[PDB]
């Protein structure tokens, strides 16, 4: 079918057909535009019109422009031949390497797994990182979260993830950023050529990119999430196979929903919001999913406006998710890095049953004490440390170890610490906070547990230390 | 005499074709927004004149009439009048040709000198490099601001965030950057020379005076071009005025070279934009700025690229000067452009009126880039005054042993070290000689009060006697065994004279 | 010495709650306030985008 | 309205910081006497 424009407005293009109008959801091509310009239809106005959102700038659209129908959703290539690629929203690559050469193309719009296709089978996924570990344990096939502000450590965290799962898992690997600045998209590129996931000469690469930074339009950066869950998807069915799919921030999908909701007519919600959040981010949320066919380890980037856990999307999405780990930016600013906050992270697996009593005796200790520390701190605010009854000295001691004993070195915040990278295998962390709360340490200063990997670390650096004394 | 005769060489070339253009009526004028009527073929965001020589943009292309945004005063168009189609989108000059002018945000020449010999246009609306051009930050942009270079560092193809209350240093720092490449641009070689653009939004025009007498003082005009949208210009020009700097900076790093462009304030355009939307009628969003208030900044700040040796090798670093309310980081906008940026330089007015000047606050700015884009020297001394602030800030906020107390003593030094005056930045070389005397407990004997004083006095030494050693420490580009030596012996000699 | 010192500690921690109450007084007045005016702005928002349509 | 456990560190005014430098300081101080204990251990037990 042919069709034609007949309004503009910003990121939103009203568009006439004469014959048989598209359905929803489908992609339009607007005919005269030297690169490729695709709307997708969001309304039927009635006497013929349709609104859709345009994958890209509507700049030089013309009222009459001939829009062409495709007929179907947006369609993606999907298969082994996207790895190593970089995609758009519309699937075309932008990595200035030729054409993606597949056979199937996916289209970026499904239903979810229905009820009768849930795995219900938990186990924990290893990270290396001692905070993630102890206190909100990963599992593999499950949707983690990474809430925090601006410039707390979700994207060097991710990047540590994928430095480590992603380098030694089997399985294949998408990336979907998602309105990120594009500096940062380049710098993933090149890193991974260097580590050789991307592998630009064989066929042997192990992650398949999509980006829609932001500098793109609203319409494109609310699709890029789709675009890579759907080959995302691809990969859970046909390959019949692990996947994991890392997504950066998944706070530009609901964003960008609202930069153009008041332009499609509807009344703004709470802050600001489209009055379709929860609908519109439940729609995709539940297809990253691990049915019995597959098993996608989703691993999420949520921007927190503000360090507002309480703002509507970040408070809607963490009920989409098994794992959060709430960076915190009290705790960045005193330098322990990751800065993931002990008591506003929670995993589902977290249960004594599913990691085993040390474990959870471990972190229900180490959540304790550092609890009773803020419970200190009013008073020490007042009387003073000097004050404190000669057991409430010996919590604080013991919080103010296991603060610092939760930083860790990564390999990828080599440029920022100076210092060397470290994996911390599980046994090793409980061992050292057992140990910490037994009072096995009790004697070594608080600094020699700053930023190191196992226990046995934190004594070489208090003898390295005493030594320089 | 000859004036006259000038007078006439204009008119001795005019513009006689008349063409066959297109045209509409202008249904309804008022508040600046015109909805023409007719411009069947009219594009979007096209560039369209009025019957009295103004110019306008076609925003909202809706099916009955063309949403039209005047680019001036619209006392002078009435209803019925004809708008032309120019048939082609907004687009400013461009070129080394706009050196040293004053130009406003379309880019004509607002000093008289003159016209723009401008020959080609580049059009506002481009969209960013893709994520293949470009190549991670290398070079560092010299600020001269000895607590910027050290602590916050800037590369080129950063976007640094500029952000605090008013009248606490931000536009000092822009003007001390600015001021700065003057000794680059001097010398020789090109892969130093930054061309410099400042974009001066919603200011008045006493206060752009100023600024370009100020560059003029410090004969920083050769290189620098300044756009000017004050805040008598119709909201239609603030809003396009960062756009067509940052058009004039994207013509140098296309072209190898580098530029720095100064928008001032991003909260101001924020301001025009939202002026403009609702007077379209396109319904607010959260405080009343259209939804699309987001995009308008990451559209802008996302073509500060650094352009890889393929594609040139030029870059456009980029300083967006935001202003909160009392402090206020988590509004909106300053949350937006936050988030939107690389690094960020936190001026607080608690530290500008305890006598911290420029007021960067160390403890909350940051610099992703941070290790790189950083000179070696540099590197090796402003890492341990990183350390050495750090600590001291935990124990501070009290003022006996013998350990923490000289910690004490030596934040204290380093703190009134990092101090500095207007338009009067250091060379690389000099603020790392201060710097090394400070950290490498040497000022610990002396008086925190008269810290400023030595300072002054070891540079208009060290600029005299020793000229050798920093031209040293420039050329070679790190603190060398022998150049380490040397230092040592000359702060030794220079404390105890004195 | 002592018996004096808790007697003066005793007073000083009286007249440093009071002092406390006071302020928390008056923060509370404050907090109202602001309460009720956030819930009118965002209210006012909302009223707006909907009959700018 | 509500109170909440470590609130004082959490507004982060005047006796946020004072409370941070109140812990900083004498856990430094005892950092310096274990450190020295910790020599004198060393020292003590390398024969
Ligand atoms: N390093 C400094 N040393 C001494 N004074 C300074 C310094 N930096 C800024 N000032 C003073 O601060 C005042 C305001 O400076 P500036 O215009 O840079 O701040 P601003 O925030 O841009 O102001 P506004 O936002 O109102 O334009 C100036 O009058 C200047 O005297
Ligand atoms: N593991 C780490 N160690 C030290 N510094 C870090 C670490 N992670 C993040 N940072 C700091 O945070 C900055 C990067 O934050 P980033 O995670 O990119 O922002 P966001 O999380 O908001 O996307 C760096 O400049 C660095 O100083
Ligand atoms: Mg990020
Ligand atoms: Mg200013």
């Amino acid at each position: 079918t042919t069709g034609r424009i007949v309004a503009v407005i910003g990121a939103v293009v009203d568009v006439q057909f004469d014959e048989g109008l598209p359905p929803i959801l489908n992609a339009l091509e607007v005919q005269g535009r030297e690169t490729r310009l695709v709307l997708e239809v969001a309304q039927h106005l009635g006497e013929s019109t349709v609104r859709t959102i345009a994958m890209d700038g509507t700049e030089g659209l013309v009222r009459g422009q001939k829009v062409l129908d495709s007929g179907a959703p947006i369609r993606i290539p999907v298969g082994p031949e996207t790895l190593g690629r970089i995609m758009n929203v519309i699937g075309e690559p932008i990595d200035e390497r030729g054409p993606i050469k597949t056979k199937q193309f996916a289209a970026i719009h499904a239903e979810a797994p229905e009820f009768v296709e849930m795995s219900v089978e938990q186990e924990i996924l290893v990270t290396g990182i001692k905070v993630v570990d102890l206190l909100a344990p990963y599992a593999k096939g499950g949707k983690i979260g990474l809430f925090g502000g601006a410039g707390v450590g979700k994207t060097v965290l991710i990047m540590e993830l994928i430095n480590n799962v992603a380098k030694a898992h089997g399985g294949y690997s998408v990336f979907a950023g998602v309105g990120e600045r594009t500096r940062e998209g380049n710098d993933l590129y090149h890193e991974m050529i260097e580590s050789g996931v991307i592998n630009l000469k064989d066929a042997t690469s192990k992650v398949a990119l999509v980006y829609g930074q932001m500098n793109e339009p609203p319409g494109a950066r609310a699709r890029v999430a789709l675009t890579g869950l759907t080959v995302a998807e691809y990969f859970r069915d046909q390959e019949g196979q692990d996947v994991l799919l890392f997504i950066d921030n998944i706070f530009r999908f609901t964003q960008a929903g609202s930069e153009v909701s008041a332009l499609l007519g509807r009344i703004p919600s709470a802050v600001g919001y489209q009055p379709t959040l929860a609908t519109d981010m439940g729609t995709m949320q539940e297809r990253i999913t691990t049915t019995k066919k597959g098993s996608i380890t989703s691993v999420q980037a949520i921007y927190v406006p503000a360090d507002d856990l309480t703002d509507p999307a970040p408070a809607t999405t963490f009920a989409h998710l098994d794992a959060t780990t709430v960076l915190s930016r009290a705790i960045a600013e005193l330098g322990i890095y990751p800065a993931v906050d002990p008591l506003d992270s929670t995993s589902r697996i977290m249960d004594p049953n599913i990691v085993g009593s040390e474990h959870y005796d471990v972190a229900r200790g180490v959540q304790k004490i550092l609890q009773d520390y803020k419970s200190l701190q009013d008073i020490i605010a007042i009387l003073g440390m000097d004050e404190l009854s000669e057991e409430d000295k010996l919590t604080v001691s013991r919080a103010r170890k296991i603060q610092r004993f939760l930083s860790q070195p990564f390999q990828v915040a080599e440029v920022f610490t100076g210092h060397l990278g470290k994996l911390v295998p599980l046994k090793e962390t409980i061992k050292g906070f057992q140990q910490i709360l037994a009072g096995e340490y009790d004697h070594l200063p608080e600094q020699a547990f700053y930023m190191v990997g196992p226990i046995e670390e934190a004594v070489a650096k208090a003898d390295k230390l005493a030594e320089e004394h | 005499a000859e004036v006259s005769s000038i007078l006439e060489e204009r008119i001795l070339g005019a513009d006689t074709s008349v063409d066959l253009e297109e045209t509409g009526r202008v249904l309804s004028i008022g508040d600046g927004i015109a909805r023409v009527h007719g411009l069947r073929n009219v594009q979007a965001e096209e560039m369209v004149e009025f019957s009295s020589g103004l110019k306008g943009m076609s925003l909202n292309l809706e099916p009955d009439n063309v949403g039209v945004v005047v680019f001036g005063n619209d006392k002078l168009i009435k209803e019925g009048d004809i708008v032309k189609r120019t048939g082609a989108i907004v687009d400013v000059p461009v070129g080394e040709e706009l050196l040293g002018r004053v130009v406003d945000a379309l880019g004509n020449a607002i000093d008289g000198k003159g016209p723009i010999g401008s020959k080609a246009r580049r059009r506002v609306g481009l969209k960013a490099p893709g994520i293949i051009p470009r190549i991670s930050v290398r070079e560092p942009m010299q600020t001269g601001i000895k607590a910027v270079d050290s602590l916050v560092p800037i590369g080129r193809g950063q976007r640094e965030l500029i952000i605090g209350d008013r009248q606490t240093g931000k536009t000092s720092i822009a003007i001390d950057t600015i001021i700065n490449q003057k000794r680059f641009n001097d010398g020789t070689d090109e892969k130093k020379k930054l061309y410099c653009i400042y974009v001066a939004i919603g200011q008045k025009r006493s206060t752009v005076a100023q600024l370009v007498k100020r560059l003029t003082d410090a004969d920083a005009m050769k290189y620098t071009i300044v756009v000017s949208a004050t805040a008598s210009d119709a909201a239609p020009l603030q809003y396009l005025a960062p756009y067509s700097g940052c058009s004039m900076g994207e013509y140098f790093r296309d072209n190898g070279k580098h530029a720095l462009i100064i928008y001032d304030d991003l909260s101001k355009q924020a301001v025009a934009y939202r002026q403009m939307s609702l007077l379209l009628r396109r319904p607010p969003g959260r405080e009343a700025y259209p939804g699309d208030v987001f995009y308008l900044h990451s559209r802008l700040l996302e073509r500060a690229a650094k352009m890889n040796d393929a594609f040139g090798g030029g870059s456009l670093t980029a300083l967006p000067v935001i202003e909160t309310q009392a402090g206020d980081v988590s509004a909106y906008i300053p949350t937006n452009v936050i988030s939107i940026t690389d690094g960020q330089i936190f001026l607080e007015t608690e530290l500008f009126y305890k006598g911290i000047r420029p007021a960067i606050n160390v403890g909350l700015s940051v610099s992703r880039v941070g290790s790189a884009a950083q000179t070696r020297a540099m590197k090796q001394v402003a890492g341990t005054m990183k350390l050495e602030l750090a600590q001291y800030r935990e124990v501070a906020a009290f003022a006996l042993d013998a350990a923490t107390q000289q910690l004490l003593s030596r934040g204290v030094r380093l703190t009134e070290l990092l101090k500095q005056g207007q338009y009067s930045p250091m060379a690389i070389e000099e603020q790392v000689a201060v710097i090394y005397a400070g950290v490498r407990g040497y000022l610990d004997k002396l008086e925190p009060s008269k810290i400023t004083k030595f300072e002054n006095a070891f540079l208009s030494h060290v600029i005299s006697q020793h000229q050798a050693l920093l031209g040293k420490i420039r050329t070679d580009g790190k603190i060398s065994e022998e150049s380490d030596a040397k230092l040592k012996e000359i702060v030794t000699n220079f404390l105890a004279g004195f | 010495s002592t018996t004096s010192e808790q007697s003066a500690r005793m007073t000083a921690m009286d007249n440093a709650s009071k002092n406390a109450s006071e302020m928390i007084d008056k923060l509370t007045l404050t907090f109202n306030r602001t309460r009720q005016a956030v819930i009118t702005k965002e209210l006012i928002e909302i009223i707006s985008g909907a009959a700018a349509l | 309205v509500r109170s909440s456990a470590g609130a004082v560190r959490d507004a982060g005014g005047a006796f946020g910081k004072r409370e941070q430098a109140e812990e900083e300081r004498y856990f430094r101080a005892r950092a310096k006497e274990q450190l020295a204990a910790l020599k004198k251990h060393h020292e003590n037990e390398i024969s």
